[PDB]
């Protein structure tokens, strides 16, 4: 037995137990901290090598820390997506239902929202470009990997997921009776 | 019985969820920056509450204390 | 790598009620200040509740933002300086600033405003995140259906990875300022005369329903009637506050008839009970159909999820975040979960995020903007202001999503 | 099956439906469907000073390093104080 | 425990569920009749119905008497008093030969205490008294204990006011109150008040873990025959008793009956519950006449253990008489009283078999050419002699790098070492 | 009876005493120097778990993990011994 929760699991939670010492008394604890002195501690301008800017924020940090490194500039990595050039479209990745504009916005939203096809859809331009599936702009995207790849792998079936949704969408809009119906022919099977 | 025949029908039309499809198996990626920010993100938000709840229970035993020292 | 950086950045979420300004990292803004300003037309701008609740002649109530977004950024500069000076004592050039903004903010509209921060206040950094992703953030969820309830508007955002899903957004005029009229509607038809507090020079008590027993200030100056319309506002919202509450199924004459009155006393010392109408007024926000083709808020919800990726509609009703001072109503969380599950697919679990308070509430987007300023991984997407040298018209619309 | 039937293709993997009980998120107990990831456990826990069980809590680092312990309330709590399951414990 | 004895092998009587013997179990091989009538002893001791009934083990020198008491000790477990003799103990020069075997009979029947104490220990926080008006006066004297687990206050009788001034109780003391009588009892200041400056010993003790009132249960195991030497001479007189020698007295039947009467009391109270055992009474042969008379009354009392006789003298003139010779040098009186259990010669398989488990619980690794030798060796001499040379050809194979006996070992031991018949040749020639 | 009013007033304000939060903080000790462990019936040892925030990455092994996919689906690729034929 045990419990799950994220932020708390409930609102009489008891409060979290904070570290501290002098706990048990500042008297008891008086010669620890009268023998030894806190490390300065500095307002100080840093550099984040993962901005492409220069831009310097500011840090409370310890002086002998000043001028380290960003540690969490480690976590900049982008989510890996091909380039290519007009001449390379232009010899292999031409598509008489695609225009090029249209695949380079496609590619553009790709590594902006780092391959979140659902957030590319939502920020898809449907006005000035056609209307497109999220299962349209995965073949695409996938297409184009593939070949890329093939010319300088898990490949892309773009029927099974449209069927996949068509289903979900079928089974989520049935109404309460038709919901009430398959429940009470998976009670009656058993 | 009636009932299969029932059952078949809505697995013809797709509606039985006994029989869903799978999900087809996106190409792997290692996690990128903002999945680290809202990982980030998660660990923040859970230590603002968790403060939260301890400033507020922690004045009011502060309080009733002080109440009980002049009682 | 460690915890999150401190980098000193403001966090400013200016809402149509009340204008929510801290400083990252706190749990609560040190601040929030009626968005609605005083206007003297030479023009002199009366910005904050010490100024605002005293009469002055020729003085008008404006509020610098239309249907969630700015439209008179004089007033906006105005609110900034005055939150500037008095609340935060610190120069804008010394802080970088995260707002919020509305889901649907035009794009011109976002480049305005960054000219204006970086022009005008000369702020070293910027960002500009949606009111619904810091609302998520603020509870930790980095996707969910937002449910926002302010004074304006009832709103439903689908967000998803820390992102809106516009396409999803379903918006309806149902909100604080609809209760605020209906409750104006309820007082004309008891023919009481809604007299503001600052009229009373004093009042003795008397009995419920007996006539007011109250002096009038004298040498009080003429007004606009803009003016006397906000105090009237004010004094119907502490109606709303204090006595409305939403009924716990589908309202019902006999079953509100049943149940307890609630006294409330005027500021001119009229006092009443109020019966079975103070729960038909809320009402219009979950069945519109009976308000004397809008949406109640249980369909928003409902349409606003329809119109996402059905890979995402589990998460959405997963978590169902509900924000706004709207939301406070007496058991307006709980007619809303009743109704969701009731509304809801089997096949789906639903799950109202269970924080129900003023400061939970109200400030959580403000609360999602400290968290998200906060944080060392976020210190690499500020918009600086080398940057707005360059790109300030062609990255400030690509680099905050 | 017909229009909805699952025809496999060469190279290809694929993700089982849930079935037997609907999914939850991670932060959620296997029981309730969750992938119970656990980081997110609350435990009984017993405390050297003083040396009580103080109930259901999880090990959580603080903003500035200081490691907090959650705790999540209990109908048995008292139970949990008079005790002296996955019950943890401090050693060296 | 860790040294090995010559029945460290015997585990236990080797019987079925059906109390049939197997061939070679639980380190017994053999003897089945004899370890089928063994375990019917043992079942006779469980059942703790009978008194003084009495078994004789009988049989040639080597058949395992010993080893099969051993094994009913074995079965019985350590719960059940088994209070080995042997018949030259009873030759005291301190006490009378009657009164050894009495002792020894009460030291055969065990008895379990059982003590449930009830106890509020901590460390004192405060001792405010209760003033109120008389109907100073005081009601109460409150007593705040703290430990590791938490605090608790008592309101206790204003009576142990006199108690807590008595032990000088202040706060900063661990004390402990006791439910019943309501006395306290003082055992030291809190070890937090302790610096490694200040010298003193005994008064500090660490703060108590648990709850601050405890339930404590004390099972104590005691033999009658030491309830008897605990009322017999209690521990200026003593004095004079602890500078002078301590010697064995000729405790009364008075004594005996008083403690009989306590022990019923407390077995009617709950507190304590019987276990009778068994006495073994090894080379009983030894005993005299005296004893073996004096054994019939003593079995036939009500009160008596189970004892166990073993005996291998054949007929045999019995000590203390002149020219009775009796079928065991145990008169036919008292062997009327004991139920007989043969032992049988072993075959040389069945030696085999023992030299193989002797071999093993020893250590020592014995090949097979070796061991065929041994055993015939074995039934030649005796098996103990063949047994015996087990360690010493173990030792002899060290010495020349061989971590298995070889048959050549066994030889030279052999050679070396001689047994009982081959030196009676010796002698007569 | 005056005894047996100040008793009961006595266990009123122990009560409300009690009710009053217990605990707020814990040692040094138990906050860093001492690790917890739990061992079961067969002598294995469990370390609790510390929710830290998120750890930089050594290389591309921190795959990525779709939370909302992971409420319809499992997280694992269905084994090719169930899995039915090519079509
Ligand atoms: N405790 C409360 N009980 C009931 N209504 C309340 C409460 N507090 C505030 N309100 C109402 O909630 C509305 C303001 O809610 P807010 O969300 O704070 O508005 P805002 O966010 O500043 O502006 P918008 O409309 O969201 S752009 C007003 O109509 C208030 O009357
Ligand atoms: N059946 C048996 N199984 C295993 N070991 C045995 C067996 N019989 C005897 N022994 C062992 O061989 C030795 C001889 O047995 P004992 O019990 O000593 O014989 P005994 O009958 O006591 O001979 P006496 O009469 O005392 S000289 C001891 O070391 C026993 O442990
Ligand atoms: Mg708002
Ligand atoms: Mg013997």
């Amino acid at each position: 037995r045990e419990v799950y929760a994220l932020l708390y699991s409930d609102k009489k939670d008891a409060p979290p137990l904070l570290p501290s010492d002098t706990g048990q008394g500042y008297r008891t604890v008086k010669a620890k901290l009268g023998s030894k002195k806190v490390r300065p501690w500095k307002w100080m301008p840093f550099t984040n090598p993962a901005r492409k800017d220069g831009a310097m924020f500011f840090h409370w940090r310890r002086a002998a820390e000043e001028g380290k490194d960003y540690p969490f500039a480690r976590f900049n990595k982008t989510v890996q997506v091909p380039v290519y050039s007009e001449q390379e479209y232009q010899l292999y990745l031409h598509d008489d239902a695609w225009t090029k504009a249209e695949t380079d916005h496609l590619f553009d939203l790709s590594r902006r929202f780092d391959l979140r096809f659902v957030v590319i859809h939502d920020r898809y331009d449907h006005q000035q470009f056609k209307k497109r599936s999220v299962e349209d702009l995965k073949e695409r995207y996938y297409h184009i990997c593939a070949k890329l790849a093939n010319v300088r792998i898990p490949v892309f079936d773009a029927g099974h997921e449209r069927r996949r949704k068509e289903q979900l969408e079928r089974l989520y809009n049935r109404t309460p009776e038709q919901v009430a119906e398959e429940e009470y022919l998976l009670q009656e099977l058993r | 019985n009636q009932v299969h025949q029932r059952i078949a029908e809505l697995r013809k039309a797709g509606l039985w969820s006994q029989r869903r499809l799978p999900k087809l198996q996106e190409a792997p990626r290692p996690k990128s920056h903002w999945d680290y920010l809202l990982e980030e993100m998660q660990w923040m938000a859970t230590d603002f509450a968790q403060e939260r709840r301890w400033k507020v229970a922690a004045a009011k035993k502060l309080v009733r204390t002080v109440v009980r020292h002049h009682e | 790598v460690y915890g999150g950086d401190e980098v000193g950045a403001l966090v400013f979420d200016i809402g149509s009620y009340t204008v929510r300004a801290g400083y990252a990292g706190e749990d609560c803004p040190k601040v929030d200040f009626p968005t609605a300003i005083g206007m003297v037309v030479e023009p002199t701008y009366y910005i904050d509740t010490n100024a605002l609740r005293v009469p002055r002649e020729n003085m008008e109530a404006i509020s610098p933002l239309k249907n969630g977004m700015v439209e008179d950024w004089d007033s906006f500069q105005a609110i900034l300086d005055h939150t500037y000076k008095m609340h935060v004592k610190s120069e804008a050039s010394l802080h970088p600033v995260l707002m919020s903004e509305a889901p649907w903010n035009t794009r011109a509209k976002r480049e305005k405003l960054t000219e204006l921060m970086f022009e005008h206040y000369n702020i070293p950094a910027f960002f500009l995140c949606k009111t619904a992703v810091l609302t998520a953030f603020a509870n930790g969820r980095s996707t969910g259906l937002i449910l926002d309830s302010g004074a304006t508007h009832t709103t439903a955002i689908p967000v998803h990875d820390g992102y809106v899903l516009q396409q999803g957004i379903v918006k309806s005029p149902l909100a604080g300022d609809f209760i605020t009229m209906q409750c104006r509607e309820l007082f004309q038809e008891m023919n009481i005369e809604l007299v503001p507090p600052y009229m009373i020079a004093s009042k003795e008590a008397v009995r419920e329903g007996s006539p007011a027993n109250w002096k009038r200030k004298e040498k009080l100056p003429q007004v606009t009637r803009s003016w006397h319309n906000y105090m009237c506002n004010c004094v119907i919202q502490d109606f709303q506050a204090s006595v409305l509450q939403v009924s716990d199924s589908t309202y019902d004459e006999q079953v509100a008839a049943q149940m307890p009155t609630v006294h409330y006393e005027f500021p001119n010392g009229y006092n009443c009970d109020f019966g079975a109408e103070r729960l038909k007024i809320p009402e219009g926000l979950f069945d519109p159909s009976n308000v004397k083709t809008m949406l109640g808020v249980s369909h928003v919800v409902t349409t606003s999820v329809g119109m996402c990726d059905i890979d995402i509609r589990p998460g959405l009703y997963g978590s169902v975040i509900v924000a706004g001072g709207n939301t406070l109503i007496q058991s307006f969380t709980d007619r809303l979960n009743r109704e969701l599950s009731q509304k809801t697919p089997p096949s789906m679990r639903l799950k109202l995020i269970a924080n129900n308070t003023t400061v939970e509430r109200r400030f959580s987007s403000w609360i999602g903007g400290s968290i998200l300023a906060s944080l060392g991984t976020f210190q690499q997407m500020w918009i600086s202001k080398q940057e707005y040298e360059e790109g300030g018209k062609q990255c400030v619309e690509r680099k905050c999503p | 099956d017909g229009p909805f039937a699952f025809r496999r293709k060469a190279g290809c993997q694929y993700y089982a439906p849930h079935l037997d009980q609907t999914g939850n998120w991670p932060w959620t107990s296997p029981k309730d469907g969750g992938l119970g990831d656990v980081r997110y456990r609350y435990c009984l826990t017993t405390l050297t000073v003083p040396q009580r069980c103080i109930g259901f809590a999880r090990r959580r680092v603080g903003r500035g390093g200081r490691v907090l312990l959650d705790r999540a309330h209990s109908d048995y709590d008292s139970v949990f104080h008079h005790l002296d399951w996955r019950h943890f414990r401090p050693r060296t | 425990t860790q040294r090995i004895a010559s029945h460290s092998h015997v585990k236990g009587l080797g019987l079925d569920e059906s109390g049939l013997a197997k061939q070679a179990a639980s380190g017994l091989v053999g003897q089945e009749n004899a370890r089928e009538a063994c375990g019917v002893i043992v079942e006779l001791i469980k059942s703790k119905k009978m008194a003084g009934r009495a078994v004789l083990l009988a049989g040639p020198p080597g058949t395992g008497k010993t080893a099969l008491a051993l094994a009913i000790a074995q079965e019985l477990g350590s719960k059940v008093p088994f209070c080995p003799m042997v018949g030259s103990e009873v030759y005291s020069t301190e006490i009378k030969k009657t009164e050894v075997l009495m002792e020894n009979f009460r030291r055969a029947i065990g008895l379990r205490i059982k003590e449930t104490k009830e106890v509020y220990e901590g460390e004192v926080t405060e001792l405010t008294p209760c003033e109120t008006e008389n109907p100073k006066t005081i009601s109460h004297v409150i007593i705040g204990l703290k430990t590791a687990k938490g605090t608790k206050q008592l309101k206790l009788d204003p009576s142990i006011f006199e108690s807590l001034q008595k032990e000088r109780v202040e706060a900063g003391d661990v004390i402990y109150i006791e439910a019943n009588s309501g006395a306290v009892k003082r055992q030291g200041r809190c070890d937090t008040y302790a610096t490694e400056f200040d010298l003193e010993a005994e008064e500090y003790v660490p703060l108590p873990k648990g709850d601050v009132h405890k339930k404590k249960e004390i099972i104590q195991d005691v033999t009658l025959h030491d309830l008897d030497v605990a009322n017999a001479r209690p521990q200026i007189l003593s004095m004079m008793g602890q500078l002078m020698k301590p010697k064995k007295t000729e405790i009364t039947d008075k004594l005996r009956g008083e403690i009989n009467k306590v022990v019923n009391k407390y077995i009617d109270q709950g507190i304590a519950e019987l276990v009778p055992g068994v006495l073994f009474v090894d080379e009983v042969h030894m005993l005299d006449i005296e004893c073996f008379t004096y054994l019939h009354r003593a079995l036939e009392s009500s009160i008596a253990p189970i004892v166990i006789f073993a005996s291998n003298r054949g007929n045999c003139v019995i000590r203390g008489t002149e020219d009775i010779t009796s079928p065991h040098g145990i008169p036919l009186d008292l062997l009327d009283r004991v139920m007989i259990i043969r032992t049988m010669l072993y075959t040389p398989q069945e030696m085999k078999q023992i030299i193989k488990i002797r071999a093993q619980t020893e250590g020592i690794n014995i090949s097979e050419e070796a061991l065929n030798h041994l055993g015939e060796i074995g039934t030649k001499t005796t098996l103990r002699y063949s047994v015996q040379l087990l360690t010493p050809a173990n030792l002899l194979a060290k010495i020349n790098g061989k971590d298995s006996i070889e048959k050549e070992h066994v030889e030279e031991i052999s050679e070396l070492f001689y047994d009982a018949k081959s030196s009676a040749k010796i002698l007569a020639d | 009876f005056w005894n047996l009013k100040t008793l009961q007033e006595r266990e009123a304000r122990l009560r409300l005493e009690q009710e009053e939060a217990e605990l707020l903080t814990y040692t040094r000790e138990d906050a860093y120097s001492m690790e917890y462990v739990y061992e079961d019936v067969d002598g294995q040892t469990e370390v609790m778990p510390l929710w830290t925030p998120p750890t930089p990455p050594q290389d591309d092994s921190d795959i990525y993990l779709d939370s909302v996919m992971c409420l319809m689906y499992e997280a694992t690729p269905i084994p090719e011994a169930k899995l039915p034929p090519v079509y």
